[PDB]
């Protein structure tokens, strides 16, 4: 792929050899980049830039120049709005095809559920370059799943068409009102107080039960036994899957015939079964080189044995996770997070 | 063996993941509002349809532009019994045909909801939606009620046959 080429390319110019460490800070951190980073501004910002142009010549664009890091996130928001174009139907064809075959073998699970909410396409769209927000979502999720479990109906649900509508107002905002525009920016500043001050870092409160890393890393196989295992019936599983660069989710919540077991991949969405099997079977085939080979794209590592493992699990306690508050001074929790607004009665402009 | 991929817009409520979910798994499926997508792989004849089942609220209509890249095929569902917004329809529709990537698309219309008592006809949505107009489209109109699955196949067919 030609893409696939350009595309590493253009990531090569962004983390380059004027700071080889992978522990400088990474330029899309930083405030004049994500500046930068929006729809409709290299052609204010960059000479040369042309609304007509591939992804390569824009990647020629890049490379080629000498540009600010304000510039640099202009640029960037082109050639990452292009590819998103070029990739994320496929991508999520593939996905449903899976979930879809998984849902409806055998005795079909007619509770299954999928919703596709890929948060880079939308990310992009809201004009946020930080470059993905796999570890605060993640968390939101198993709040969510957690504030369900206790009996609230349809909480991450509402979450992810949050991100759809705020993607609409970011990317569109004239056509929404200003109490419209401050919300969905509300909301993904809320993203980002999360990933500042990272609970799992927070020693004045434990919102996990138990780190599962190193020695004790588990495989896909390991996060399904303690997904479906039914000592637990009745009570929420919550657990945090970590790559090394990238965070998932995965859960079971309700008890006897409304127990449900999940998976969130921000990168994909969120499935649900009732059937303890196919999500044994989803989750295998989703991270196993037989079938998505997502273990490889995420690039987990290995055990002795060779079989690929995450690394970290969090079992989270999801009360505590619930009540927690990412900005000192704000009584905004978790559960707040969850229940912000975005679009509100005010008929479109 | 020939994989479409097949965009399915219209205003909210006119019956797009109710007629997904009637072709894909033979019921009728309790719906909510789709803000965001569904979308189903649905296998008809020699033809793999990747089926984008698009929200239609008004705030996430910017939305659908998104979902252009590769479509080969466009299907615009009307509510037939919403007269009060068969014109709104029609603006939507035509600044969907407006668009560059969208060109040689093929249209197929779904007059949905032709149980209900007040539902515009097949020829009357045409005459609303300003079919008859279009130049350079290959479009079909389809009389459909989704909750039945009356005229879906028939849809299709026709679709199935233009992407041959
Ligand atoms: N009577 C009747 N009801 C229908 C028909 N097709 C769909 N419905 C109903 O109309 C309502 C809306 O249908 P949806 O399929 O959710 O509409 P949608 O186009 O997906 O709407 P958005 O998700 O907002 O874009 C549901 O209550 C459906 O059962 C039909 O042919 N006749
Ligand atoms: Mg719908």
């Amino acid at each position: 792929m030609g893409l696939e080429k350009d595309f590493k390319r253009y990531g090569d110019a962004l983390k380059p050899d004027t700071s080889v460490p992978g522990k400088s800070k990474d330029i899309r951190t930083t405030k004049d980049f994500l500046n930068g980073y929006k729809n409709d501004h290299a052609k204010e910002i960059v000479d040369g830039f042309r609304s007509d142009m591939s992804i390569k010549q824009l990647v020629d664009l890049f490379v080629k120049g000498s540009w600010s890091a304000e510039q640099k996130g202009a640029l960037a928001w082109e050639i990452e709005s292009r590819a998103l174009k070029v990739t994320f139907q496929n991508k999520s064809e593939k996905y449903n095809r899976l979930f879809r075959e998984i849902a409806s073998a055998g005795v079909v699970d007619a509770k299954a559920t999928e919703q596709l909410a890929p948060q880079l396409m939308l990310l992009n769209l809201s004009n946020d370059g930080f470059g993905g927000r796999s570890d605060p979502l993640s968390k939101l999720v198993l709040v969510a799943k957690q504030l369900e479990n206790d009996g609230q109906v349809g909480v991450a649900r509402q979450l992810l068409e949050k991100m759809y509508s705020a993607a609409a107002v970011l990317s569109n905002p004239t056509l929404y009102s200003d109490s419209e525009n401050a919300n969905a920016s509300k909301l993904l500043s809320s993203l980002a107080a999360i990933h500042a001050k990272n609970p799992m870092h927070d020693t004045s409160m434990k919102v996990w039960q138990e780190k599962l890393e190193g020695k004790q890393a588990l495989t896909v196989n390991g996060v399904v036994e303690k997904i479906t295992d039914a000592s637990a019936n009745g009570k929420p599983v919550l657990l945090e899957l970590d790559a090394p660069g990238h965070a998932m989710a995965a859960w079971a919540k309700g008890s006897g015939d409304d127990r449900v077991y999940g998976f969130y991949d921000p990168n994909a969405g969120i499935v649900e079964f009732s059937s303890a099997e196919k999500f044994g079977d989803y989750l295998t085939r989703f991270f196993g080189k037989s079938d998505l080979n997502m273990a490889q794209s995420y690039k987990l590592g290995k055990n002795d044995a060779g079989e690929a493992i995450f690394n970290r699990v969090v079992v989270m306690d999801g009360n505590t996770l619930a009540s927690y508050k990412p900005t000192f001074g704000d009584k905004t929790t978790m559960q707040g997070i969850l229940d912000l607004p975005v679009f509100d009665a005010t008929p479109m402009k | 063996k020939k994989e479409m991929r097949i965009l399915m817009v219209g205003l909210d409520a006119a019956g797009k993941t109710t007629i997904l979910y009637k072709l894909k798994l033979g019921e009728i499926v309790t719906t909510i509002p789709t803000i965001g997508f569904n979308v189903e792989t649905v296998e008809y004849k020699n033809i793999s349809f990747t089926v984008w089942d698009v929200g239609g609220l008004d705030k996430i209509r910017p939305l659908w532009r998104h979902y252009f890249q590769n479509t080969q095929g466009l299907i615009f569902v009307v509510d037939s019994n919403d007269r009060e917004r068969v014109n709104e329809a029609r603006e939507e529709l035509m600044r969907m045909l407006a668009e560059d990537e969208l060109r040689d698309a093929v249209l197929l219309v779904f007059a949905n909801k032709q149980d209900l008592p007040n539902a515009m006809n097949a020829a009357e949505i045409t005459d609303k939606l300003g079919l008859h107009s279009l130049r350079h489209r290959n479009w079909y109109i389809q009389a459909t009620c989704a909750t039945s699955g009356d005229g879906l196949y028939e849809g299709l067919d026709w679709l199935a046959n233009q992407l041959e």
